[PDB]
């Protein structure tokens, strides 16, 4: 009956460039967490 | 008509805006515009932070160059003359 | 070795020059009362609260050489003796007003041992908040309730 929202197909093609994205989010995440980590050392050593 | 072929890779994705699709494209290149936002300010974000840990070594004295290198780009090129 | 800083023509701190930088603290507003000083480009370090710079190769000879050493005993300074003792630098208590940070607090061989940012007032004596070397490295001692000179 056609006539409906995606998305749908067409797999592989979709997760090469899928995957491509967020991956450096993730980066940027945890590169924050470890400036947190080194400033409490910081902390603690002052 | 206006088949709509899997791939690929990508080529195809684009192939399907013909079918059901005014719109479609045009949202995913949005979102594509947001994560590339998310990318850049994270990097500006890091940049920051990078300036954060060559901070306190910012004064003077002897104490690197040293670990600048292995040291995050700048670190060094930083440490000198 | 010892240059002052001033602000609006009043002294507000001091500068130093020590090993092959030239220091004084960050929190001191005013500029170097020394033309060749004075045009430098300072590296400022909030951790420190430090703020040095490279010492030109015409007062080079000027230099002091500072240091980590410092036993339990006392101290000479400006207006009198330092007190050391419990990892704590301490004073009479009035022998130290506000205008009296950048002030080194030399030992007996003339070695800057700390220098001085401000003073907590804790009776008789008041303990000092001190910039002081470690190992190898600058520290900042700052007693519970210091009043920022």
């Amino acid at each position: 009956h056609t006539t409906l929202g995606v998305q749908d197909i067409s797999t592989t093609a979709m997760s090469w460039v899928q995957k491509i994205t967020g991956g450096v989010g993730l980066i940027v995440a945890v590169a924050a967490l470890i400036l947190i980590v080194v400033l409490c050392v910081s902390f603690s050593r002052h | 008509s206006t088949n709509g072929t899997a791939h690929g890779h990508p080529h195809e994705i684009i192939l399907y805006y013909y079918e059901l699709y005014p719109t479609m494209t045009v949202v995913i290149v949005s979102v594509a515009s947001f994560v590339l936002l998310s990318m850049v300010g994270t990097a500006v974000g890091m940049c920051v932070c990078a300036r954060r840990r060559c901070i306190t070594p910012y004064e003077l004295t002897p104490g690197a160059t040293v670990p600048f290198l292995l040291s995050l780009l700048c670190c060094v090129r930083t440490t000198k003359a | 070795c010892i240059f002052e800083v001033k602000h609006e023509g009043k002294v507000m701190g001091y500068a130093c020059l020590v090993g092959d930088k030239v220091m004084k603290p960050a929190h001191v507003k005013g500029t170097i009362d020394n033309a060749d000083l004075a045009k430098l480009a300072f590296k400022r370090s909030s951790k420190y609260d430090l703020e040095c710079a490279q010492i030109p190769v015409h007062m080079k000879s000027d230099a002091s050489k500072f240091t980590h050493e410092k036993p339990e005993g006392y101290y000479n300074w400006h207006h009198g003796a330092v007190q050391y003792s419990g990892g704590r630098f301490t004073i009479p208590t009035g022998a130290g007003k506000p205008g009296d940070s950048g002030r080194p607090i030399f030992d007996n061989k003339g070695r800057v041992v700390a220098i001085v940012l401000g003073g907590a007032n804790e009776g008789a004596r008041t303990a000092l908040s001190v910039v002081t070397w470690n190992k190898d490295i600058v520290t900042k001692i700052t007693p519970e309730g210091a009043e920022e000179w």
